[PDB]
């Protein structure tokens, strides 16, 4: 094994916002999901498409890593067949998804008494989100029928809004660091897997 | 974009820019209630000013998606909450004057000072002093002195400024498109749009007057019994044919009759379940008290309390190191934060107050999934009804015997159970006629049915017809007696208590029937009953999303309010009262003045 940075993804000083959604290609060594079962209790371990232990024993052509932090009550929206603010207007999961979802509380790291307004998520979109697709853009979104010329105001709104995490929030509003893993197959020969 | 897809959005931005600003104001208020310092006041002022500015800006921006074109009873209640020109329909030179009127009234009421017709040193204020002199005194002249002195110094200096409040508030009521300011206050009982559940604004006027009829027979017997028991306390002061002076009721304004228990105790020489001694004996503390309560609410099927309540909620007085306002209060800061602030002591009263505030947090937790504007009680009389049904459930001897506070024999003889009914009635039965009288007087001293020159000639005529009190000395027109009360001097609705009282017993009877309880209703404990908890929750969850008619029907099955549940709670006491009133006189003559 070459030890892919499965400890640089699930181990970083700062993640990105809900709407950015970084992506490393990993797929460079033997899977080591033993450490995944470690590193504190998890609020949800909901692999769809395989089984935990069953893993560490399957050849995957490419395993994309994806990282972001959301609030507690919105963790359940990262799943196929789910409609919600994050699902409809941020990252989307296909109805035929096959992977794992890993989430754990991060109140001590990503919260401030004054408020953490460095994590942004989109609220309004003039259309829906296709599967595995990003969209970064500040273009103002028009509610009414009078175009705006990119100026805030009457029936005119700026999309991405700030979270404002505080340590005294409830379990549903505390930051929850979520990493979702991807599993797809390609015509290329499988090499990134254990013996 | 129907004005239903330009209002769906507006409210999505409001729900996110309101939560943060409400949380920051709530946190500032909590910090000030923890430390009473100089910086905390500034933080409170800044947070409140920002919150008020945001509310005003959103209210001004709102009115723009007209009312008549929305069709989603929910997106329309939120608009009702936001679209609302309270005191912003007035000219800039009138709102400031009105605010000055309210500030002056509050300052005059708070800084009360009677002083004595003698030594010009002692200047007893309201709390303490006058409230103490009306609570634990048996003299007659002294109580009359206090009663007349409070309404002489304070009363005179409050009418010239009430007469000007009854003009500007009415004129504002005509502007925001309402009939009158009383009609303004009877607005949260108004539901329109849904078929079969409507409730007109004037319908409450008839409903209250129809429900107080099926009470007169019980309150009349209670008044006769109280008068008969008060004969011996004040021999040559009360006549059997008619009313009781208003300065001999243990309360300053007659709102409650609680302090008359020591004078009107029924079968005495038989104490009431007081487990305070067992508290010291068995080493009970505040944490264990609150643990015991989480256990009651987990029995009826309702949920546990987050660790945040355990970690961030003060439960004991810190001491002299800090300065905190010792007042039981349930805090809903929002965003999953729930706290209770109270200075707990090892007593049964604090044990019941803990259940009361804990019921407040369970209601608040129930509707946490609703939008921001609908996160409240169905009306102004549901949030305090399930804070008090649980106190009744916990106070039952059966519940106390199941947790280890009484020796497990405690023969539940009928001799002492009736002392609990009369004491419990002196705070419920004795306040409804007072509330009805005060609210009716305020309602018609606005519709113009009582011209100014008659303001205080009708009042003392209503208190001799509706209730059984009479003024000790004549009052001319220049007095203003109702303004002496805390609620009249400020701007608070007062009819909510009558509705609270008549709703709590409906809820109690419905839950007890759902719990397969057999016997009298006052012996009902709702613990270990999942069905009752489920039935309450299906009402606690909706909040303001649906009319209060449907919310009430979901639990009691009745379309509107009723007084039968409350007269069924008092049947043994009522029968005993009839039994001991055969030789006495029931009723009063509206013509016995304790001054000729
Ligand atoms: C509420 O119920 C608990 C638990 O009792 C169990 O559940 C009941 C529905 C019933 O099926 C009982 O037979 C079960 O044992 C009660 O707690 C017990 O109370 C009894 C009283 O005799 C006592 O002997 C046990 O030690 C208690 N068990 C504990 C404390 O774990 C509780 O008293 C009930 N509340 C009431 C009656 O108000
Ligand atoms: C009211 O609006 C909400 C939010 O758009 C919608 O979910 C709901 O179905 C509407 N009510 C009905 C049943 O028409
Ligand atoms: C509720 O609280 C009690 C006491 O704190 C605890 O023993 C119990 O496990 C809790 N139950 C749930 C379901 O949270
Ligand atoms: C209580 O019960 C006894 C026994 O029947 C009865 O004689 C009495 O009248 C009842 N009332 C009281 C409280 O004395
Ligand atoms: C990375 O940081 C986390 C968080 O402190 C720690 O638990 C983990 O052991 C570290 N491992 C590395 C260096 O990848
Ligand atoms: C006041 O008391 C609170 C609660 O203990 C504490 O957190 C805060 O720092 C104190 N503030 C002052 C004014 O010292
Ligand atoms: C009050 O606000 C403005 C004041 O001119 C008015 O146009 C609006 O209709 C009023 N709002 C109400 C009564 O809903
Ligand atoms: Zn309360």
């Amino acid at each position: 094994t070459n030890l892919c940075p499965f400890h640089e993804v699930f181990n970083a000083t700062t993640f990105a916002s809900v709407y950015a959604w970084n992506r490393k290609r990993i797929s460079n060594c033997v899977a080591d999901y033993s450490v995944i079962y470690n590193f504190a209790p998890f609020f949800a371990f909901k692999c769809y498409g395989v089984s935990p232990t069953k893993l560490n024993d399957l050849c995957f052509t490419n395993v994309y890593a994806d990282s972001f932090v959301i609030r507690g009550n919105e963790v359940s929206q990262i799943a196929p067949g789910q409609t919600g603010n994050i699902a409809d207007y941020n990252y989307k999961l296909p109805d035929d998804f096959t992977g794992c979802v890993i989430a754990w509380n991060s109140n001590k790291l990503d919260s401030k008494p004054s408020g953490n307004y460095n994590y942004l998520y989109r609220l309004f979109r003039k259309s829906k989100l296709k599967p595995f697709e990003r969209d970064i853009s500040t273009e103002i979104y028009q509610a009414g029928n009078k175009p705006c010329n990119g100026v805030a105001g009457s029936n005119c709104y700026s999309p991405l809004q700030s979270y404002g995490f505080r340590p005294t929030y409830g379990v549903g509003h505390q930051p929850y660091r979520v990493v979702v893993l991807s599993f797809e197959l390609l015509h290329a020969p499988a090499t990134v897997c254990g013996p | 974009s129907t004005i239903e897809e330009q209002a769906k959005t507006f409210l999505d931005k409001f729900n996110h820019e309101a939560e943060d600003l409400f949380y920051q104001s709530s946190l500032a208020s909590w910090n000030y209630n923890t430390n009473i310092t100089e910086e905390n006041v500034q933080n409170m002022n800044n947070a409140g000013d920002k919150w008020s500015a945001f509310l005003k800006e959103q209210s001004t921006l709102a009115q723009m998606y007209p009312l008549q074109e929305i069709q989603n009873l929910t997106v329309k209640l939120q608009l009702q909450a936001l679209q609302q020109n309270g005191s912003s329909v007035l000219s800039e030179d009138k709102s400031k004057r009105l605010n000055t009127i309210l500030n002056t009234m509050s300052t005059i009421y708070s800084t009360g000072k009677v002083c004595n017709p003698d030594n010009p040193q002692e200047c007893l204020l309201l709390e303490p002093g006058l409230n103490e002199i009306m609570a634990n005194s048996l003299d007659y002249n002294e109580r009359l002195w206090a009663w007349e002195s409070w309404r002489s110094e304070v009363g005179k200096q409050l009418r010239p400024l009430y007469e000007e409040y009854v003009v500007l508030k009415n004129e504002m009521a005509r502007a925001n498109h309402y009939e009158d300011y009383g009609d303004y206050w009877r607005g949260d009982y108004e539901v329109n749009g849904v078929d079969g559940y409507d409730y007109s604004r004037g319908q409450l006027i008839e409903d209250v007057e129809h429900t107080f009829e099926e009470i007169k027979p019980l309150y009349e017997h209670l008044h006769a019994y109280v008068r008969a028991k008060l004969m011996n306390a004040y021999p040559s002061y009360i006549s059997p044919i008619g009313c009781l002076p208003a300065h001999l009721l243990g309360d300053m304004w007659g709102r409650f009759w609680t302090n008359l228990y020591s004078l009107t105790v029924p079968f005495g020489q038989k104490p009431n379940i007081d487990v305070t001694d067992a508290m010291v004996d068995q080493a009970w503390d505040a944490q264990r008290i609150f643990k015991e309560a989480e256990k009651f609410f987990v029995s009826v099927g309702l949920p546990n309390m987050t660790q945040g309540f355990w970690e961030n909620s003060m439960l004991t007085d810190p001491g002299n190191v800090q300065k905190a306002v010792c007042h039981p209060t349930a805090w809903d800061l929002g965003k999953g934060d729930f706290r209770i602030l109270m200075c707990t002591k090892v007593t049964m009263d604090d044990f019941l107050t803990a259940h009361h505030e804990m019921g407040h947090i369970q209601y608040d937790m129930a509707y946490a999934a609703q939008p921001f504007l609908l996160r409240n009680g169905a009306n102004e009389g549901f949030h305090e009804a399930v804070g008090e049904i649980m106190s009744l459930s916990a106070a039952t001897p059966k519940h106390l015997k199941s947790i280890g506070l009484l020796s497990p024999d405690f023969q539940e003889d009928n001799e002492t159970e009736i002392n609990f009914l009369l004491k419990q009635a002196l705070t419920i039965v004795g306040t409804l006629p007072f509330t009805y009288m005060l609210e009716k007087w305020r309602w018609m001293v606005f519709k113009g049915e009582i011209p100014k020159d008659q303001w205080m000639k009708k009042w003392w005529e209503m208190k001799r017809e509706i209730v059984g009190v009479v003024e000790p000395v004549p009052h001319d027109e220049t007095y203003c007696d109702p303004a002496s009360l805390f609620h009249v001097s400020n701007d608070y609705s007062f009819i909510r208590y009558y509705t609270r009282t008549l709703y709590q017993f409906q809820f109690q009877e419905a839950l007890c029937q759902a719990a397969k309880h057999e016997g009298p209703l006052h012996k009902c404990d709702i613990s270990n009953s999942t069905e009752a908890g489920q039935k309450l929750f299906n009402m606690l969850r909706l909040g303001k999303s649906e009319p209060w008619t449907l919310a009430l029907e979901n639990v009691v099955g009745a379309k509107n309010m009723n007084v039968r549940p409350l007269l069924n709670y008092f049947e043994p006491l009522f029968t005993w009262l009839k039994d001991q009133n055969k030789n006495s006189f029931v009723g009063w003559s509206t013509d016995w003045s304790p001054y000729a």
